[PDB]
This record gives structure tokens, C-alpha cells and sequence, in this order.
């Protein structure tokens, strides 16, 4: 699974960002240390289930 | 002149063997798909997906 999708999703879905015009290093940078966060205990919880 | 005892001679050779020119249409060759391609150490070049 190639994670650009997620962050490239994550860019969209926030409205104020030209996802267009941010290539891949800078999305696979925000997975890079997106991934160092701890999940909600919401869906942490889910992700358990 | 000719001498016929010192000019018959029995010739010796093969019976139908076929020679082969190119040496390599006979391995069949597969690649494992590239996404996942390895190194030298089993660790995926790539990495970043």
C-alpha cells in the first residue's frame, strides 16, 4: 500500500491546501511524522475490536 | 602412384547430434513483481512506499 492517497486525502479534505501543486516528498514527509502520533483512544479502541 | 592398402582408411564420427547457438532460449525467466524488488540484504529497495 503505497500511503500517498491517505496524506494526499488528508491535504484535500483540509480546504484551504493546493494538494495539486504538493508533490510527493512533502506528503510522504507528513507520513513520515504522522505516524509517530498515538491514535485516539476512539479508534484505538475500534482498531482493538 | 597409388597404393590402395596405404590409401583406405576406416573415418569414425557422431551419429545426429544438433548444436545449439543461443544457450539462454531454454532458461524461463520470471520476475518477482517490483513493488517488491529486494537488495542485496533482503531489505526492499524503495522503501518509501
Amino acid at each position: 500500500k503505497k500511503m500517498k492517497s491517505i496524506v494526499e486525502d488528508f491535504l484535500k479534505r483540509l480546504q484551504i491546501f493546493d494538494v495539486a501543486r504538493v508533490p510527493d516528498d512533502q506528503m510522504y514527509r507528513l507520513r513520515d511524522r504522522l505516524r509517530l502520533l498515538p491514535v485516539e483512544i476512539r479508534r484505538l479502541d475500534i482498531f482493538n475490536l | 602412384q597409388f597404393d590402395f592398402r596405404a590409401s583406405m582408411h576406416m573415418l569414425t564420427s557422431n551419429l545426429t547430434f544438433t548444436v545449439y547457438s543461443d544457450l539462454l532460449a531454454f532458461v524461463s525467466a520470471d520476475t518477482v513483481e517490483p513493488i517488491n524488488a529486494v537488495a542485496f540484504d533482503n531489505m526492499r529497495i524503495m522503501n518509501e512506499l
